[PDB]
RNA sequence: CCCCGAAACCCCCGGGCUACACGCGCGCUACAAUGGGCGGGACAAUGGGAUCCGACCCCGAAAGGGGAAGGGAAUCCCCUAAA
RNA sequence: UGGAUUCAACGCCGGGAACCUCACCGGGGGCGACGGCAGGAUGAAGGCCAGGCUGAAGGUCUUGCCGGACACGCCGAGAGGA
């Protein structure tokens, strides 16, 4: 019904971090296999939490280099653009994606007349 | 750890500011407690024989037992006025309230003489 | 005031941030053919006594 | 400045210390209290009660 | 290590020396240096006209200086000593600097330069150039060459035998380039005897 | 007997050359082999810049070149000669190198 | 000189300078046969190299990956160019 | 972000900017040399353990923490200013 590269959600989660990365596309498979960034760090762990616990918070970020997992389903994280915190509330097709990609920076463009 | 209404005795000026500038060239031999928490710290271990205190600390924090406890060991307290030449005679530039002597230099002969002058004045 | 200094002069390591003029201070024209670290204005200023001509 | 810091309590003829001690330092290091835990003055590191 | 390297790491040392001490030594006539690396050291020799400034009080300027070079610089064992020149006069950059700093002490333009010409050519030049350029005559900037003798500009013979120096000389309102040009008493090809 | 290769660099083909005599007539007063100042491909480093400041105006540019001239000397290694080839002046604008091939 | 001066100084994170209905300059690739593709065959010079060039071997379809001789430079490599 | 607009601006500012570069934007944090002023070290100028805020921060903070030690909380007067 999801179905990743014929793996189901359940079977997305239980997985370890080597395998999914496996699963992924090269770029992404590069960044985990390089590993993550401590604030990257601190974002996943307060993701662990949230999924756990409450986090008592919305979570919030400034990392749009941090590429989405199975476990940063169901929850929704508010990503800087350069302005704001925008929401992004992650669906499971959103599996190997980073953060940026959903939270924009420029606005589309309605020109005026030139001049 | 004085106060002006604490200041039972007669202390002159050339006695405790040049026993002071005794101990100045004695703190390079050793160890200087400053401070009332070191203070109490050295005259209830024991291992210093007299100190000197000014009256610049804020509020009351152990007169209220000091005037009963100081005669537990035989040891005097010696009065210099205040702050300015307290810090001025330790050689630092920041002053303390008490300077707690502990291992004195430059001779017996000469600190524990004027410990002396206070076995003429008081403990 | 019980704090934290937060300069944080960072380490480039790579970078028009990384490499300064020895002379000026200046970031980026900089020149580093055969060891040096100097900005083309400098260089062309003082090149003679460095014993580089200009015989072409 | 926090600036007025007897901790001591003079049991008489000798203190007794309001700190606590950390087991993996060494002498002289004083504690704090927060809840479950014990705080390092000297460099400070993890450490709970337990 | 490479070679050119070598060649390129002692120019651009010698040259940052160079610059520190003209700043410093600018009321000595610094007009330059050397360096040997002797075995039991580094040895330099500071040319200069007033090897008294540079000494100062009994050797105190020489003493913080060489603890500067090997600090600041990487030295092994600075041997620092003084000299002269030979003829000042004809040196350029050192009438530049005393041009410079007469026109702080506050001496008129023309009257200095025309007054270090005239030291110049009665000390044996063949010519001598000296443009003041700046805030001159009021708040909008000009230039004035004073000049006298015989002086080439253009060529390999200029490049090589004429003395060029500069200055600014820093006043209250801002600042005067000093350049001087001093062509001594040596020929050139079209001569022809 | 083994050989003793001299390379030597410099800025200045004088003193390049002077320190070539040197070597000569001294191996000449003694009887010592040797082995020409062989001239080695002279390095030209040159650096081209553009010598405006203001980036307006047509461009231009300064090419300054730096010459380094290079010998290499063989000569067979006796204790006289290399003490005394040690013994020399070597001025200030040049390099020398003075390995052995044994 | 004027101004900021505890902010118009310093540092960090993120964004931007890379936005695009359009006008212009300089260029690259082409509009094919005075060529395109495939496979084969040839011929350079200038410059540069230390955490840098890296032959040589192995792995891989490629990009690339592992090990690595020699090379501080007429010694080794970049480097058997394309038309 | 800016500069440059005929020749002589527009693959120019060596300007091929992911950070830096940067000077723009949103946010966050440090800075007064010299003096004096409010004071004063009494245990702290300063750093600082676990956390809440925080994008993340001993930045801050209830709660507590000491290695041994002066002053933008206030003026002038500054450092630095792409
Ligand atoms: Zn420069």
């Amino acid at each position: 019904e999801f179905k990743y590269r014929g793996y189901t959600f359940e079977e997305l989660l239980n997985m370890s971090l080597e395998d999914f990365a496996k699963l992924l596309p090269s770029r992404q498979r590069r960044s985990l296999k390089r590993g993550l960034s401590p604030e990257q760090k601190k974002l996943l762990r307060k993701i662990r939490l949230a999924r756990k616990g409450k986090y008592k918070k919305p979570i919030r970020t400034h990392s749009r280099d941090m590429v989405i997992l199975p476990e940063m389903v169901g929850i929704t994280i508010h990503v800087y653009n350069g302005k704001e915190f925008v929401p992004v509330e992650i669906k499971e097709e959103m599996i190997g994606h980073y953060l940026g990609e959903f939270a924009l920076t420029r606005k589309v463009v309605q020109h005026g007349s030139p001049g | 750890m004085a106060k002006p209404s604490y200041v039972k005795f007669e202390v002159p000026a050339e006695l405790a500011e040049k026993a002071l500038e005794a101990v100045e060239l004695a703190r390079d031999t050793g160890r200087i407690r400053k401070g009332t928490n070191e203070t109490t710290k050295a005259v209830e271990r024991g291992q210093a024989k007299l100190v000197v205190i000014a009256e610049d600390v804020d509020p009351e924090e152990i007169v209220a037992h000091l005037p009963p406890l100081c005669e537990e060991k035989e040891i005097p307290y010696i009065y210099v006025p205040s702050k300015k030449e307290l810090g001025a005679a330790a050689g630092i530039e920041v002053p303390a309230a008490s300077v707690a002597i502990l291992e004195p230099g430059k001779g017996r002969e000469l600190v524990e003489d004027i410990a002396a002058k206070v076995r003429e004045l008081m403990k | 005031m019980a704090k934290a200094d937060y300069n944080k002069r960072k380490p480039r390591k790579f970078g028009k941030g990384a490499r300064r003029c020895v002379r000026c201070g200046q970031y980026g024209p900089v020149i580093r053919v055969h060891g040096l670290m100097l900005c083309r204005h400098c260089f062309r200023e003082i090149a003679p006594k460095l014993g580089f001509k200009k015989y072409e | 400045m926090g600036q007025k810091w007897k901790l001591y309590e003079v049991k008489g003829g000798k203190v007794r210390r309001k700190n606590k001690f950390c087991p993996r330092c060494g002498p002289g290091v004083f504690m704090a209290e927060h809840k479950d835990r014990w705080s390092c003055g000297r460099c400070g590191y993890t450490e709970w009660k337990r | 290590m490479a070679i050119e390297r070598y060649f390129i790491e002692e120019g651009v040392r010698e040259m940052l020396i160079d610059e520190y001490l003209e700043k410093e030594l600018r009321r000595a006539g610094y007009s330059g240096i050397d360096i040997k690396k002797t075995p039991l050291g580094t040895k330099v020799v500071i040319f200069a006209a007033s090897p008294g400034y540079v000494i100062g009080r009994g050797g105190r300027r020489i003493r913080e200086l060489t603890r500067i070079l090997e600090r600041q610089f990487g030295l092994e064992n600075p041997q620092i000593e003084v000299e002269e020149i030979k003829n000042p006069y004809l040196n350029a950059k050192v009438q530049a600097i005393r041009l410079a700093r007469a026109l702080e002490r506050g001496i008129h333009f023309r009257r200095a330069a025309y007054s270090a010409i005239r030291a110049i050519m009665r000390n044996g030049a063949r010519g001598v150039e000296i443009r003041l350029s700046g805030k001159l005559t009021g708040e909008r900037a000009k230039s004035v060459r004073f000049y006298q003798g015989y002086l080439a500009k253009v060529g390999n013979p200029a490049e090589t035998l004429v003395s060029r120096g500069y200055a600014q000389a820093k006043l209250k309102l801002g600042v005067i380039g000093v350049k001087v040009s001093i062509m001594p008493p040596d020929a050139k090809l079209p001569d022809e005897i | 007997m083994q050989k003793a290769r001299i390379k030597l660099a410099s800025t200045d083909i004088k003193a390049l050359n002077e320190v070539t005599d040197q070597i000569r007539q001294i191996a000449e007063r003694t009887g010592v082999r040797m082995s020409g100042p062989i001239p080695l491909p002279t390095k030209r480093i040159r650096i081209t810049t553009r010598k405006s400041p203001d980036g307006e105006g047509t461009a231009t540019f300064d090419k300054f070149e730096l010459r380094v001239h290079k010998r290499l000397v063989d000569i067979e290694a006796d204790e006289r000669a290399m003490r005394q080839i040690m013994r020399i002046r070597v001025p200030e604008d040049v390099t020398i190198e003075i390995e052995l091939i044994s």
